[PDB]
């Protein structure tokens, strides 16, 4: 309950490299295992302080991959809520927005979708024609 | 880098 912090980054490896071969519902199980490894050390450590945080933020990346699986097999009911966790701390998060604008999107809550994809673009208006693709897809939708 | 990518 401690010596696998040396686990973590393996694990995060593993499934990054299931992600880029395809095997999207296996590279899920991996970050999840990550991620659980990383909230039992963070339980040990008291909330705010500075092992807490670092701890907090290296979850975050994690957190995100685990996401983006989860919209890969559409499923977005999760991706809804982690975004939100990661976002209600670090609200300038560019993926998190994103992601959960797609999700939102995919679930019909077109006013929350472009809320979030516009917040995409405050932060990095780089993202234009990505973002352009999502919301042209969208408003199509809200024309029925 | 891209939205779609792990990472």
């Amino acid at each position: 309950a401690e010596e696998k912090a040396k686990a973590v980054p393996l694990i995060h490896q593993e499934g990054n490299r299931l992600y880029r071969e395809g095997h999207v519902k296996e590279a899920a199980a991996k970050y999840y295992d990550a991620i659980a490894c990383l909230k039992n050390l963070q339980m040990k450590e008291q909330p705010g302080s500075p092992e807490w945080i670092q701890l907090d933020q290296q979850i975050t990346p994690l957190l995100l991959n685990y996401c983006q699986c989860k919209l890969v097999v559409e499923e977005y009911y999760e991706v809804l809520d982690h975004c939100s966790s990661i976002l209600n701390k670090y609200d300038d998060n560019v993926k998190a927005y994103f992601k959960r604008g797609k999700a939102h999107a995919a679930v019909w809550n077109a006013q929350e979708a472009q809320a979030d994809f516009a917040k995409v673009l405050e932060l990095d208006p780089a993202l234009a024609p990505v973002v352009s693709r999502e919301l042209q897809a969208l408003e199509a939708r809200i024309r029925q | 880098s891209r939205m779609e990518e792990v990472d």
